[PDB]
């Protein structure tokens, strides 16, 4: 079939590696692995490298900070394919066997397994202004020459590919999500109810979500309004923990209800990225050059995950929020309101191919 | 009379030594408009006020220190010595800001670039120049005004309300404690998150910062209370002391700044092939 | 899984017409539009496409500008005010839908309307 | 660039019963961004195959193709008289997505 080559700027060290992309199972991983190729005329002497670099960005690097760098490391592996690590004898995939059938003798494998508990390739939305290596996780693969590991790297002998790894919906679906509270107040004994749910419990980017929600005003108030909400609950894990939060979509309705009423509605809203450019900070599903993806789908953590190693960790919760009056004998447009959340994953299905940056 | 042709020389070497490398980097975030950013631009802002004291201030305070007395006048010491503790106020109102990024963007890194801008960044500079000036410059010269006459003379150039305990107490410690309180815990607890330049240059910065103006903000409190017990001998020398800061301060940060450092001083194709069936 | 198209028909040189077509069964966030024109009996050729979950559009570079693509949210229906006609615009018209995501080809083609431009 | 298609040949008589081959070349490399779809005499036309490879889910088999440099080539195995009808490739890696002068299969 087609695979994807690139060679070194010094024209003789070229890889060769099948899929760009490598799906994530819950705990499976695709091998990262291929073939690289060179002119042993030019190898003197040097030895060849090609390592995988785990890269996490999260300060543009012209940030003023002294000393303190922005780039941190969540796992790399070296690999010497040459010379080619005799006492290392490795299962070449069927992919490596037939590439070495095509191309010369002078080409020799490369396969990296991955740790499993790892995050996907996913990156934050670069905003109007600022450029260059864009914030976030990333993955890279670089070959290059040297007779020491730690000499230094010759740009022109060496050559990179970006690489990501994302995950698809899982083929069972979970429980349908809901949630439901009440709230009573010093006025009287009679605390409104609000119940709220989801079609499903799993949606595709673009998928329109709806939301039902029923509501049981007992007490003596009106609900001024009422607010949904579906936000981004983007984990960020670094030597602290903190959390950020964007609302990816709302909407608001005026369905007023009168003391000791009852209504219930169903609403629709969909997350999508055209609206939300403008919102730095926002969380994009990864790329490798500057093509415009998708918003970040969640990352369907395994249960009990050890997230502290996890760089960047995703979900997306709606939210459902009534405002009421608070007026009377003593009361005014000031007034408070009830909130009840359900998380939810938004996630792709699982197909047969990826497009690279097209149309 | 050869430590006179050994001390009179100190000083006129003191005297331009800071004020050179001063326009230098001022000159930087405009000349070197590619090394420059609004996050730099805060350090300009100090050499933009840590120039006048090493141009004017530390100049014409040698002429007394020299002379014994300052003939200049009360009428010169009513606006020169006004400009010293506004100057120097200012500076440090500025480090301050220079305390908060270095905070914000250690500890919360994606909100603080954007949540400001160079239309608010420069109320966030200037607010700092106003208000240690409205703080000092008019009473410095209320005191005057307020008191009477003027409670000290031009043959030791002195302070108006030196003895006016009431503000001299407050003053100190509020224009001073607050901020060095606020940036030795600062400067830990980020380096709580760090590693060999930067706990070198943590304390670097903070150390010889506090070894400035220090001595002067406490020694204030002895004026207050026991005015004649302070030696004209000493009253210049942390004088002079303190006017180090606007020379080692902007030294002290081009360590780090390599970019404008400089300033004062390829890729191929992703392709694919073919691979042959089974 | 249908997707019904008309607003078209006869025309005079220069003007205008907004040819629509709904999508019963496809949220528009999801499947990005196009459409094509058909000179009858000739080659297929591409007219436009809108992506609504990016609102990047992109239009004929024979007719760029000439005319204006849009959708409708609320009744998940895509829109297309023809101006300005170029008079190598007589001829067929399809819309068709993409997977939004994952371009996969024209999967599904309205029955597409006759637009032609004469006296 | 705008990507020039060429459909080789522009006509084909043939026979019910026959396997036969149909190809396109592209102005350039798109790498295997192409579709063949069918279309019959005033129907609207239907998708065929993507990537040059993958046959839709909802035909027979009989259809299949593949890609050398930048020509790609589609078959059916057998044409029945369901299949007599013209047949489009149409790149799409590079926008805008131009189709071929396209194809059309006559009667033997
Ligand atoms: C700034 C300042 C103050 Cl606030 C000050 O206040 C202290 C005080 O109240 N007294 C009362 C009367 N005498 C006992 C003298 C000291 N005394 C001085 S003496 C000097 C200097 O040495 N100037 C240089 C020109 C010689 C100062 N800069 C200075």
């Amino acid at each position: 079939t087609r695979v994807f080559k690139k060679a070194s700027p010094n024209g003789k060290l070229t890889v060769y590696l099948g899929k760009r992309d490598f799906v994530d199972h819950i705990d499976l991983v695709d091998p990262v692995d291929g073939v690289v190729l060179v002119d042993p005329e030019y190898l003197k002497e040097r030895r060849v490298y090609v390592t995988l670099t785990v890269a996490f960005r999260y300060g543009r690097e012209d940030l003023d900070v002294l000393g303190l760098t922005f780039r941190k490391d969540l796992f790399v592996a070296n690999v010497q394919s040459f010379p080619p690590a005799p006492e290392d004898k490795k299962p070449l995939t069927r992919l490596q066997e037939r590439l070495i059938k095509k191309l010369g003798e002078h080409a020799y494998p490369f396969t990296f397994e991955i740790p499993p508990n790892l995050p996907s390739s996913v990156t934050l939305q670069p905003g109007p202004e600022d450029t260059g290596k864009a914030l976030g996780v990333d993955y890279e693969v670089k070959a290059f020459v040297a007779e020491n590991l730690e000499e230094k790297i010759h740009k022109r002998n060496s050559v990179r590919l970006v690489i990501r790894k994302v995950q698809y919906a899982p083929e069972r679906p979970g429980p349908q999500p809901t949630a439901e509270t009440t709230r009573q107040f010093l006025m009287s004994d009679k605390p409104l109810h609000l119940e709220a749910s989801l079609d499903k419990e799993i949606y595709y980017h673009g998928e329109p979500i709806s939301v039902n929600v029923h509501v049981t005003n007992n007490t003596n108030k009106t609900v001024k309004k009422i607010k949904i909400s579906v936000r981004q609950y983007a984990d960020i894990v670094l030597f602290n923990t903190a959390q950020y939060k964007v609302p990816v979509a709302m909407e608001e309705a005026d369905d007023t209800v009168a003391p000791s009423s009852t209504f219930s509605k169903v609403y629709t809203l969909t997350p999508f990225l055209a609206n939300n450019r403008e919102k730095r900070g926002l969380a994009l599903d990864g790329k490798l050059k500057h093509e415009d993806t998708n918003l970040a789908s969640s990352t369907l953590l395994r249960e009990g995950a050890n997230r502290e190693i996890l760089g960047i960790i995703v979900s997306y919760k709606v939210k459902v929020k009534l405002v009421v009056s608070r007026g009377g004998l003593l009361g005014d447009l000031a007034s408070s309101d009830v909130a009840v959340e359900l998380p939810f994953t938004l996630m792709h299905p699982k197909p047969k191919e990826e497009p690279p940056h097209r149309e | 009379t050869f430590e006179v042709v050994f001390i009179v020389l100190v000083a006129g070497s003191l005297s331009l030594v800071t004020i050179i490398g001063n326009i230098l980097v001022m000159v930087s975030i405009k000349v070197n408009r590619h090394l420059q950013t609004v996050n730099n631009y805060f350090l300009f802002s100090l050499a933009c006020a840590d120039l006048i004291i090493g141009v004017f201030s530390m100049n014409l305070y040698t002429l007394y220190t020299v002379i014994g007395y300052w003939p200049l006048g009360p009428v010169v010491c009513d606006l020169w010595l006004a400009l010293d503790y506004v100057v120097s106020n200012a500076s440090v109102m500025n480090l301050l800001i220079i305390s908060f990024d270095r905070y914000f963007c250690v500890t919360k890194p994606l909100t603080y670039p954007v949540k400001r801008t160079t239309k608010m960044a420069g109320m966030m500079i200037a607010a700092a120049w106003v208000l240690s000036f409205i703080l000092w410059a008019p009473a410095i010269l209320f005191w005057q005004f307020i008191v009477g006459v003027r409670t000290v003379e031009d043959g030791e150039c002195y302070i108006q309300f030196f003895s006016n305990a009431a503000v001299t107490f407050g003053t100190a410690i509020a224009a001073f404690y607050l901020p060095v309180i606020i940036m030795t815990v600062l400067y830990w607890h980020i380096s709580r998150a760090s590693e060999k330049k930067v706990t070198r240059t943590i304390l670097a910065i903070l150390l010889a910062f506090i070894i400035t103006w220090a001595p002067y903000n406490v020694m204030v409190l002895i004026n207050t209370f026991c005015a004649p017990c302070i030696p004209n001998t000493v009253w210049t020398i942390g004088y002079w002391l303190c006017y180090i800061n606007s020379t080692i301060n902007p030294a002290c940060y081009a360590l780090c700044n390599a970019t404008f450092k400089k300033t004062f001083k390829e890729s191929c194709t992703t392709a694919s092939s073919s691979l042959a069936k089974d | 899984v249908q997707l019904v198209e008309s607003g078209g028909g006869l025309v005079q040189p220069g003007g205008s017409l907004r040819l629509s077509c709904a999508a019963s069964g496809f949220n528009v966030y999801s499947s990005s539009i196009h459409w094509v024109r058909q000179a009858p009996g000739k080659g297929l050729e591409w007219v436009a496409s809108i992506s609504s979950y990016y609102g990047y559009t992109y239009y004929a570079d024979s007719v760029k500008g000439r005319f204006t693509i849009s959708a409708d949210t609320s009744k998940n229906t895509a829109y297309l005010q023809m101006n300005s006609l170029r008079a190598e615009d007589t001829a067929v018209y399809y819309c068709a839908r993409s997977r939004q995501f994952w371009y996969s080809g024209l999967d599904y083609w309205g029955q597409g309307t006759l637009v032609t431009v004469s006296s | 660039s705008d990507i020039q298609m060429t459909q080789s040949p522009s006509s084909l008589s043939a026979s019910v019963g026959d396997r036969v081959t149909i190809t396109c070349r592209a102005s350039q490399s798109v790498s295997s961004a192409v579709a063949w779809y069918q279309q019959k005499p005033g129907k609207a036309p239907k998708l065929l195959i993507y990537s040059a490879s993958s046959l839709y889910s909802g035909v027979p088999s009989r259809f299949s193709g593949s890609r050398s440099g930048t020509d790609f080539t589609l078959t059916i195995s057998s044409l029945q008289p369901e299949d007599f009808a013209t047949y489009y490739c149409q790149q799409y890696k590079y926008v805008p997505v131009t189709f071929g002068q396209g194809t059309k299969v006559e009667i033997k």
